[PDB]
């Protein structure tokens, strides 16, 4: 229970990062994505660095949700899962959101 | 009207840092709780 460990809050499926195929982890304190159906973690950010994210509302292609990370980076995240694009989208800004001011590490 | 990012072909090969809608995003904030006291279970502890 948010004591370091690789404790998966939410597991979100068929993300894509600039179209790259993979999926969304979202553990106790940090929030990791790898390509569908591959073993090997590429994005790993704490929410302690994440200040905010912003979410692509309906009208586009492709429903997503770009992390702002308050050391000057960000990461945008394409839900391309059909079955809970949306879905997936609302809840993953909620318990990020949540989470964020949580282990707000920019109290330096 | 047209995607504001791909003016033409750039990276249409792999598709990945060509085209993307990363200027309009809901911008959500981080969120907590109204709490003013961090004492609603330790206060329930009736008698020590």
């Amino acid at each position: 229970m948010a004591t370091s460990s690789e404790e998966v809050l939410l597991i979100v499926k068929k993300v894509r990062q600039k179209k790259q195929d993979g999926a969304l982890y979202l553990m106790a304190e940090r929030i990791a994505w790898a390509p569908e159906g591959k073993d090997r973690f590429t994005i790993s950010h704490m929410y302690a660095d994440i200040k905010c994210q912003k979410i692509s509302p309906e009208g586009k292609a492709k429903i997503q949700l770009q992390l702002v990370l308050h050391a000057g980076d960000t990461t945008n995240f394409h839900f391309s899962n059909e079955s809970t694009a949306v879905k997936e989208r609302d809840a993953v800004k909620d318990l990020l959101q949540q989470l964020l001011p949580k282990f707000k590490r920019k109290a330096n | 009207a047209h995607h504001l990012k791909r003016g033409a072909t750039m990276n249409e090969d792999s598709n990945e840092e060509e085209e993307e809608s990363e200027n309009d995003w809901e911008e959500v904030e981080e969120l907590s709780e109204p709490v003013l006291g961090d004492v609603r279970e330790s206060t329930a502890f009736s008698r020590s």
